């Protein structure tokens, strides 16, 4: 589940 | 609608009564929401990505409204940093990537 | 092209003359690739995903082709489960979400 945030 | 990707694709959803904000996430197999109660029985599951895995509760046959489009499917609930709408529900509303 | 979401949106990319597979990921702010070597200097970046935070190497102004579309931008390198094309490069190729 490849949500990614800075 | 057509949604550009200059900013995070956040939308309003409706689930179990509650109105929530959620991210349309083409990289997610599954839909994962922050802790909440849902009706029916559930079973535990582990899901992974950047940072490793988290344990979530899996509920099946859950009804959701996404931008007013009704969709039914599995919804996972647990300590996700953000509400995510994954492919399992994106397909149901006819969402596609286009370029 | 128009890409539906019944399966993972995996496409071919080219970087440093090498073909790799990567996920078109609207839930990702940034592009994150598996361990590999890139030219020039890097700087540190912390990114968050479903399982928590990881440290990655930030390389700027990197040439990368995605489904034949050329992009030049920031590429992060680190222990991602899969190569991911994030919004920073999805915007460069003119990618939108549609339903």
């Amino acid at each position: 589940n490849l949500l990614q945030k800075k | 609608p057509q949604i550009t990707l200059w900013k995070r694709p956040l939308v309003t959803i409706k689930i179990g009564g509650q109105l929530k904000e959620a991210l349309l996430d083409t990289g997610a197999d599954d839909t994962v929401l922050e802790e909440m109660n849902l009706p029916g029985r559930w079973k535990p599951k582990m899901i992974g990505g950047i940072g490793g895995f988290i344990k979530v509760r899996q509920y099946d046959q859950i009804l959701i409204e996404i931008c007013g489009h009704k969709a039914i499917g599995t919804v996972l609930v647990g300590p996700t940093p953000v509400n995510i709408i994954g492919r399992n529900l994106l397909t149901q509303i006819g969402c596609t990537l286009n370029f």
